[PDB]
């Protein structure tokens, strides 16, 4: 993990983690609050990316492409892992706790359930730790398939560096679990599918014009 | 052209 | 319990308007898809209802993986199971150039660059088949166990066959998110073709597109 | 529900 230290990736994760006081300070439209949280987190996502080894060394236009291509999955991965701390629902970065009943009444119960079943429950069952989550997110970030990349080979090289470090980390931290590395990578297709379905919901909310959408989220939703 | 994102990355 | 030799055998035993030809090949390959699944260790032991769920859930991805690997020697195009070759230009003139290019760039070209072999392709398809997240499964734990056995066998195969390439196993697994995305987009195109009613669609393909 | 798929699997 010399060129891609897991210690640095963990550091990046901890650096943008919502504070305990934010949750304490609190405990009405569910979708509006969720979208507000997403906008807030888009700013911290940029901060997080800059802390991932070598991301800032990529040409600016490629940094832009990678973040536009992966913000949806990157944010879902983040709040999903954050939510293993509660028995049900999801904890928003704004401190609010959204329960299943609220999601269903709001009309987004199916995708909310997919997140809880395919991501949250699986992360909690295997006790995915923050270092592992951080590496999976970095892998998602370094997506060499993103169209428009000036140097996709370098992004591909960076991704390979991350999964090499992640495998070494898993082998050392959990020697008793040989298939843990594969198990982690195999949550990525589910994350991809869920991210695509979430985007479909966001475009609908935007199209209706009923939901307040802040500046950064709006920019991410508007074509290049 | 992704005004906000560019400003945040360059900053 | 999940020998790579059996997976390789399942792959070989089934081994064979541009849109109309492609849809004709897809219908043809659905029949062989079922026979392939039956040859995958332990699939036929699962309850019938779960076998149906797994195939209706992964058929798009399963078929795309198969023709993509078959097209590794093709230049700027794909080789259909019917023997017909479809070039990039033909796809573009038919109005499906975007998804066609994703398949060539994210799948075919990637498989060619790393020289993915038939055993590895078989294992990835087996992993796709045993999808424990499929809704409605009566025993998701059993399907999860079968998937774990496949990637355990796949990793062992990679470490034995390609000892000089430590990251090969991960490289293989990381083509699955792209396959998932392309499969979803392809399904969308098929639904659209059906809606318009401009493209012929055979009985088996039609059934797969029929709501639950 | 799925005449074709069921038959191929069963028989
Ligand atoms: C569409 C809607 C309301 C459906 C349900 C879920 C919870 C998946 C969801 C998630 C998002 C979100 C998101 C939500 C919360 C957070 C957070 O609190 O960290 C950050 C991002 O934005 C983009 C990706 O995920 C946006 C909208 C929706
Ligand atoms: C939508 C359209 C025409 C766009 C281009 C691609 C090649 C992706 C495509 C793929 C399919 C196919 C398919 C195509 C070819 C074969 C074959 O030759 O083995 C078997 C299956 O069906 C289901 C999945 O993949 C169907 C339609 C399309």
């Amino acid at each position: 993990n010399e060129d891609m230290p897991v210690e640095r990736i963990l550091e990046a994760e901890l650096a943008v983690e919502p504070k305990t006081e934010t949750y304490v300070e609190a405990n009405n439209d569910p979708v509006t609050n969720i979208c507000q949280a997403a906008d807030k987190q888009l700013f911290t996502l940029v901060e997080w990316a800059k802390r991932i080894p070598h991301f800032s060394e990529l040409p600016l236009d490629d940094q832009v492409i990678l973040l536009r291509a992966g913000w949806n999955e990157l944010l879902i991965a983040s709040f999903s892992h954050r939510s293993i701390a509660v028995k049900d629902g999801i904890l928003l970065a704004t401190g609010l706790h959204v329960h299943r009943n609220s999601a269903h009444s709001a009309g987004v119960g199916a995708i909310f359930d997919r997140v809880l079943t395919e991501l949250v429950s699986k992360m909690r069952d295997m006790q995915m730790d923050k270092t592992e989550l951080g590496c999976l997110r970095a892998i998602v970030l370094f997506n060499p398939d993103s169209k428009g990349l000036s140097n996709p080979a370098e992004v591909e090289a960076l991704r390979e560096k991350v999964y090499a470090s992640l495998e070494a980390y898993c082998k050392h931290k959990y020697p008793e679990q040989p298939g843990r590395f594969a198990k982690l990578l195999l949550r990525l297709p589910a994350l991809r599918s869920i991210g695509l379905k979430c985007l479909e919901h966001l475009f609908f909310f935007k199209l209706i014009g009923d939901t307040p959408i802040d500046t950064f989220l709006m920019e991410m939703l508007e074509a290049p | 052209k992704h005004k906000i994102l560019h400003r945040l990355l360059q900053d």
